[PDB]
């Protein structure tokens, strides 16, 4: 096959696995220092796609109010996603409580998801593609990306 | 005393 046709085969597989929502090959577990994690439950092989980064799909206006209400609330975890998109700031807010993994995934810099932007007819969505083999048993990591000595200084598990 | 994701 060409880079346009396998390209093109991995775009429609994507899509497919957005609208399904399907979560396949994971589950919820208590990992050590770090509350719920998710697990995978079958080996992911190197460019999976792994599970899509699902929440509600906001733009800055109602981020920010949104993060000035939530820093009243400490009960209330971190669960904003943002990104740029089209010269504009997006985020998926999944605070929410749902039966969505994604929003459940720990942190590492050397984890074993990258979080890739895929737009569908104009609409960007976060997803988590596997960076290597991921074995059965093993913890689906992420680099959260807030590297700010704000955050670190609060978050000391950011800084690896 | 939040932290956030960020896109890189
Ligand atoms: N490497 C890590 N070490 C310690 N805590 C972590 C971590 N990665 C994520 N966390 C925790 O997970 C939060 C992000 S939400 C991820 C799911 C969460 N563990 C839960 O039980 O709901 C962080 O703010 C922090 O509390």
């Amino acid at each position: 096959k060409s880079k346009a046709e396998l390209q093109s085969e991995e775009r429609k597989r994507i899509d497919e696995l957005i609208e399904s929502g399907k979560e396949e090959g994971m589950k919820i577990d208590l990992i050590d220092g770090k509350g719920r994690g998710v697990i995978a439950t079958k080996q992911f092989s190197r460019g999976d796609f792994v599970v899509e980064y699902h929440g509600d799909l906001i733009e800055i206006t109602d981020a920010k109010k949104r993060e000035a209400l939530y820093a009243q609330d400490p009960s209330t975890g971190c669960y904003m996603y943002y990104f740029q998109y089209l010269s504009k700031t997006y985020c998926v807010d999944a605070t929410r409580e749902t039966n969505r993994l994604g929003r459940l995934i720990n942190h590492s810099k050397c984890g074993n998801c990258q979080t890739k932007l895929h737009d569908i007819d104009g609409v960007p969505h976060l997803i988590l593609i596997a960076s290597r083999d991921i074995a059965a048993g093993e913890e689906l990591l992420f680099d959260y990306g807030d590297r700010s000595k704000a955050s670190i200084e609060a978050h000391p598990w950011l800084k690896h | 005393k939040r932290h956030r994701k960020v896109l890189r």
